[PDB]
């Protein structure tokens, strides 16, 4: 569990 | 758990929905099986998603009536931007 925290960056709305 | 997640209708007040869509593919272990989920890492309690009802630390199950389950980091974001100046974010309430 938990992996893509860095995979994709930290894009927010 | 629970059934029928309640979508929180945010409204972009000329800026943003005030919340972070953290992407996290939850692997079940060493196997290739994993679920692409997302969770609001941080929601701005200054107008948008927060005031709308979005409680920080919630897991997003659907967005505007579209399962986020499988969507990439930017796909969820886009799904929201696509909606317009607002969006129905389906989060998972508390449960025993």
């Amino acid at each position: 569990s938990w992996e893509s925290h860095k995979s994709g960056g930290e894009t927010r709305l | 758990g629970g059934s029928m997640r309640p979508p929180i209708i945010i409204h972009r007040a000329g800026k943003k929905y005030g919340f972070t869509l953290r992407a996290i593919r939850v692997y079940m272990g060493d196997s290739d099986v994993y679920t692409v989920h997302h969770m609001v890492w941080h929601v701005e309690d200054g107008g948008p998603a927060s005031e709308a009802g979005l409680r920080q630390g919630d897991l997003i199950t659907h967005v505007n009536g579209e399962p986020v389950h499988g969507l990439v980091h930017t796909e969820v974001v886009e799904l929201i931007l696509k909606s317009g100046n607002k969006v129905a974010i389906s989060t998972t309430p508390l449960e025993n």
